[PDB]
RNA sequence: CUCUCGGCCGAAGCGUUUACUUUGAAAAAAUU
RNA sequence: UGGUGACUCUAGAUAACCUCGGGCCGAUCGCACGCCGGCGGCGACGACCCAUUCGAACGUCUGCCCUAUCAACUUUCGAUGGUAGUCGCCGUGCCUACCAUGGUGACCACGGGUGACGGGGAAUCAGGGUUCGAUUCCGGAGAGGGAGCCUGAGAAACGGCUACCACAUCCAAGGAAGGCAGCAGGCGCGCAAAUUACCCACUCCCGACCCGGGGAGGUAGUGACGAAAAAUAACAAUACAGGACUCUUUCGAGGCCCUGUAAUUGGAAUGAGUCCACUUUAAAUCCUUUAACGAGGAUCCAUUGGAGGGCAAGUCUGGUGCCAAUUCCAGCUCCAAUAGCGUAUAUU
RNA sequence: UACCUGGUUGAUCCUGCCAGUAGCAUAUGCUUGUCUCAAAGAUUAAGCCAUGCAUGUCUAAGUACGCACGGCCGGUACAGUGAAACUGCGAAUGGCUCAUUAAAUCAGUUAUGGUUCCUUUGGUCGCUCGUACUUGGAUAACUGUGGUAAUUCU
């Protein structure tokens, strides 16, 4: 409606199998538009599906009219699953990381280096 | 080692003699004329003027056709003209030595909001800018000391979002209008 | 920011003092360690007398 | 130190890389290779900070590990591989070719070239020596050794060499009236014509060069690279043709471009 | 300023040797 | 042959040598398979040597603070030089043998001190200077103190080893293990200095490696060191007080203006806060954006110092003693800078 | 901005130091609403350290008979994933501090025609006239028996 999308610095990155650009969002009297809404807006703009569209790093200007972020559209979901960072791929629910802290892993590692042999697999 | 920069500058000078009557009265004159918060804004503008005068003097010690004099004098003159402190017909370095603090005080956003008839006073202008009602071009500017350029002088207006501007009523008015 | 206010509220009587948190057994061990190794204020009256 | 240093601080990186202060504590630290550290462009800075194909070093590694990058016809997978002067970078997925030659300000231009021009390169010969069984060998400026060079080729000459075969195709002698590009010092990147060579025995020779406008400048002989024969270059030159404009003329051309375009 | 060999010039001895002045090359970034 | 400014250089030829604690001349691994048993295409790993890259190490020239209450020093035990060797990666008193008696010094040697790591740099700034540089970049040095090794291309390595000295831990008393001048954290010292947090997402490093790891580094926490921007009110009417202008010689009149001051009225504008949602991010927080609430004594209440001897600022008040003058205490009024302002010390 | 105010005399001018003043560092006191950056156990003790962490590492491509899992097709040595362990590489970088150190360090300048150099990149790798269609013995992981109060002991 009153939220309009423009794409500025467009580049067809054929090496990472994508098209990447700066996304400029106009929303004169609302809050910062969520990333999902921008994703269907880019999917309508570029005649594609929104599960290959990844947007990130949005900053709203002082005054509120405008928000700039970066976005990139992958050719397939497989190139998205290869070339995207794991955390941006997790923001879309496509990746789940291990739920262990550094202290736990580091103490486990230092405990199992006091043990020789396959009993290494028995140290918690 | 950190990925930080420590480069930072004091932007004013405290005077050498603290209590002299003439300087105190002239500072109070400027504060009252321009609606400045304290003496430090007078000292800040006085500092930028002193820097510009030192630059112009060191350029004037050079001989006339010295290429550093031409390049840096043209840059300094162009900037002073671009903020409207020097007239366009006075592109001579010696005229820089004739300027006063009042010119850079006239080029503030507080003063330009007062002189464009958006405010009833100079203090009303400082209050008007500080509360997000004034927009230069299409950008809400909150800073009274924002120095306005000549290409930005004819574009100072009221925020399309302000109650005095585009027109959504404020907190007090919406509170009072729903009592009845 | 709760702790921020708390420190200020403390500083009118306890000016330069660290606010330990006692919630769990690990923090209890930290507090016990802080109590064992800390410099002792000597009160003159009870130090001159056998009590 | 107790051995070789492996890290490069960002503020200690070469200035012509154009790294900014607040991205990190470290600079990409080129690997050992055919070019010196202070006179190279690592592949990550070219492919990220110049061409913007990638936004982080991780996806620079992703572009490299797909074997899409060639320097001088060979697939280079190391992301800090030192590429230097006259190197031909080929990216055949996008169908692009580049040559690493200096700006008039002493920085590596993004200079796009024809696929026909990607076939060869100019190397400055740096030593000649005779090895076992009387074989003449020639060592160039990027650590190439060529067996059996032409007997007319002496030191400081420029050989045009074919990247597929590794064999010398042509050469240019170091003469006056002859075209060079400066590869070091305060005059780096400027292109002109050799007019003089004042020989200093036991010390460094100094070569005098004249610009296409009439400007004269001298360099050390180690800073000279002959790039054409007489007056015409043997390679494509960048936008600025080796003419270093003064700051006043830079300001004038910038204002003229603003006024004409805008 | 000159004496020889090679194309009006290039090489050579320089002219007592210095102190002084100038030029050119070359001389990390950050900071200024 | 080829080179240099200069070779005892590089290349050439001859006679040989070639170390068992031994120098090269591939008993290695993957992927596609195809030609006329034989022929093979891409790679991976190893590798003598030469070049190159990253260095490293020795030298050249010039440049450093205070001290004569340090005027002669080095020379047996290497101090200066020569010859021959040893040792070393190599040049060399580096070391050994024999010779020579040299080498340095008021142009300050030698000795001692420094609250001395050196530079890039910082403060002041007319200029010359003076003061600072433990500290994120570059170079050095060390890992409680000395000393000696192992492996390796590289260490006299300390998040390697072996001793002694000083400390100190566990013990069943026989034995075993040690080194925060890494990140936190603690004790001590003191005038004097933060969390035993989160993460490899960023910057980069290392490894067999696109994949693992990184208290390097990033992120939050404490942080009035310091630097930037910047609220704590604005306006209208009313009432008095000034100052202009029209009309009057003036007094005076101005629904004539303008400017101030209010125990006077009035609703307009808003942040500080409280709190959804996004955005942010590795996950968060903060900021930025936006709903809702959020201001009259807008109690949503600005402090720190100084003034009655001179730079700014007093003809003031009340207690208390001493003989109206006069020690101590609490205030008023004024001035200055202001989210900052005093003090000590050092220094300019 | 090349700046002043005061202090010895009965009064005047001077010399002369000091006090005020301004900047920079440390500390400290009182006060503190918002927001951006941001130094931070150097000074004294290169004093002493409880506890945790700070250095590890596998590709198609050195060694897989751990069913720890897992399909064939069945004489097919080995599908594939793969802990452990052997082998290789790194641990000589980074980080910390400023005790030492006064022609030493260090900067600029030069030299290696007086040396070494993992790695990367290029060259060389039928240049030797003299069981190979594949050589030998082991040792880990694993199985099993153990010692000592105690160790990353064996």
């Amino acid at each position: 409606d009153t939220v309009t999308i423009r794409t500025r610095k467009f580049m067809t990155n054929r090496l990472l199998q994508r098209k990447q650009m700066v996304i400029d969002v106009l929303h004169p009297g609302k809050a910062t538009v969520p990333k999902t809404e921008i994703r269907e807006k880019l999917a309508k703009m570029y005649k594609t599906t929104p599960d290959v569209i990844f947007v990130f790093g949005f900053r709203t200007h002082f005054g509120g009219g405008k928000t700039t972020g970066f976005g990139m559209i992958y050719d397939s979901l497989d190139y998205a699953k290869k070339n995207e960072p794991k955390h941006r791929l997790a923001r879309h629910g496509l990746y789940e990381k291990k739920k262990t802290s550094r202290k736990q892993r580091k103490e486990r590692k230092n405990r199992m280096k006091k043990v020789r042999g396959t009993a290494k697999a028995n140290v918690g | 080692p950190v990925a930080r920069s420590w480069v930072c500058r004091k932007t004013y000078v405290t005077p050498r003699r603290p209590f002299e009557k003439s300087r105190l009265d002239q500072e109070l004159k400027l504060i009252g004329e321009y609606g400045l918060r304290n003496k430090r804004e007078v000292w800040r503008v006085k500092f930028t003027l002193a820097k510009i005068r030192k630059a112009a003097r060191e350029l004037l010690t050079l001989d006339e056709k010295d290429p550093r004099r031409l390049f840096e004098g043209n840059a300094l003159l162009r900037r002073l003209v671009r903020i409207g402190v020097l007239d366009e017909g006075k592109m001579k370095l010696d005229y820089i030595l004739g300027l006063k603090i009042e010119d850079f005080l006239e080029r503030r956003l507080q003063t330009q909001v007062f002189k464009l008839g958006l405010a009833k006073s100079i203090h009303h202008a400082r209050v008007l800018i500080r509360q997000r009602h004034i927009r230069v071009r299409k950008q809400v500017v909150n800073i009274p000391s924002f120095i306005v350029r000549l290409d930005s002088q004819k574009h100072i207006d009221f925020s399309l979002r302000s109650p005095y501007g585009g027109g959504r009523p404020g907190r007090v008015k919406r509170k009072n209008a729903k009592k009845g | 920011d709760t702790r921020k206010k708390l420190s200020k509220a403390v500083e009118k009587r306890f000016p330069h003092d660290k606010l330990l948190l006692l919630d769990t057994q690990q923090e209890a061990g930290m507090l016990l360690r802080q109590l064992a190794n800390q410099k002792q204020q000597h009160l003159a009256f009870r130090d001159r007398r056998a009590y | 130190a107790r051995g070789p240093k492996k890290h490069l601080k960002r503020v200690a990186a070469p200035k012509h890389w154009m790294l900014d202060k607040l991205t990190g504590v470290f600079a990409p630290r080129p690997s050992t290779g055919p070019h010196k550290l202070r006179e190279c462009l690592p592949l990550i800075i070219f492919l990220r900070n110049r061409l913007k194909y990638a936004l982080t070093g991780d996806e620079v590694k992703k572009i490299c590990m797909q074997r899409f990058i060639k320097i001088d016809g060979k697939v280079r997978t190391d992301i800090t591989y030192p590429a230097g002067f006259m190197d031909v970078i080929s990216i055949d997925k996008t169908g692009e070719n580049f040559r690493l030659i200096y700006d008039t300000k002493g920085r590596f231009a993004v200079h796009r070239i024809t696929p026909e021009e990607a076939k060869y390169k100019l190397c400055k010969v740096r030593k000649i020596f005779v090895g076992t069984k009387g074989i003449p060998h020639l060592v160039t400026h990027d650590a190439r050794t060529i067996r059996y060079p032409d007997p007319l080729i002496k030191v400081n000459d420029t050989i045009q060499i074919d990247l597929e075969t590794g064999k010398i195709t042509d050469f240019i002698k170091f003469d006056t009236g002859n075209l060079c590009m400066v590869t070091g010092g305060a005059n780096l990147g400027r292109i002109g014509v050799i007019t003089n060579r004042e020989r200093h025995p036991g010390s460094f020779d100094v070569v005098h060069v004249k610009d296409a406008n009439g400007n004269s400048f001298a360099t050390r002989l180690s800073n000279i690279f002959v790039i054409g024969k007489g007056n015409k270059p043997w390679i494509s030159l960048p936008r600025g043709k080796g003419i270093r404009l003064t700051i006043a003329e830079e300001r004038d051309k910038r204002l003229a471009a603003k006024q004409s375009s805008g």
